[PDB]
């Protein structure tokens, strides 16, 4: 009965033993390259698509 | 928000990550030369008025049969520009064909 | 369930990783513009009462 939310603003410089555990994901406005490619390593139920529309994020559009 | 004028051109094709645009003549590219260089920035229609904001990538010339020529832009989105004059930063929704594209006074 | 009304177009090609449609005329895109920009959904007939789901990521008039 104990469960994280974890938060952060440039993952690539985290354990990712931890990130390996989470199962739901979220995501918001990315512009770093290294980030962007760093997250589509691992998210499961990436489509090609949605890796385009990162950038082009409104503020609130999550 | 101040007058635009006449347009240029119109649009061909859309994307997440690009879109193009054919001019219409020869003359109005003659005259808007130092306006249509990379770098620089392009306003496009979008419905309900709105406008969004872009910059240039690519140019460039084909020649026409029956000399004559036809000319063609690349461009990539960076932010939405409401009817006031506020700058937003990411565009929610995109334009499509047959719109209308500005130059930026 | 409900209806839908009227077709807009056809289908010429299929695939396991893309689908394209063809529109009728320039009047009907004229009129449904403000429903087939990107990231909007689409329906699809596939027989047997059923129906498909689809998104969009390019457009192109030639």
């Amino acid at each position: 009965g104990v469960t994280l939310m974890v938060v952060s603003q440039r993952p690539s410089e985290v354990s990712e033993t931890i990130f390996s555990q989470c199962s739901n994901f979220i995501s918001l406005r990315l512009t770093n390259a290294v980030d962007q490619t760093y997250v589509k390593s691992l998210l499961p139920d990436l489509s090609a698509g949605l890796g385009d529309l990162l950038p082009n994020l409104a503020q609130g559009e999550f | 928000m101040p007058d635009l004028g006449t347009p240029i051109g119109s649009v061909t094709d859309s994307s997440p990550s690009l879109i193009r645009i054919e001019i219409s003549s020869a003359e109005d590219f003659e005259k808007y030369k130092s306006m249509l260089g990379v770098g620089q920035y392009l306003l496009v229609a979008s419905g309900n008025n709105l406008y969004l904001l872009a910059s240039i990538t690519g140019v460039r010339a084909t020649h026409v049969e029956r000399g004559n020529f036809r000319f063609q832009i690349d461009t990539q989105p960076i932010g939405t520009l409401s009817e006031d004059g506020e700058f937003s930063r990411g565009s929610h929704s995109l334009p499509v064909p047959t719109e209308y594209a500005y130059v930026t006074p």
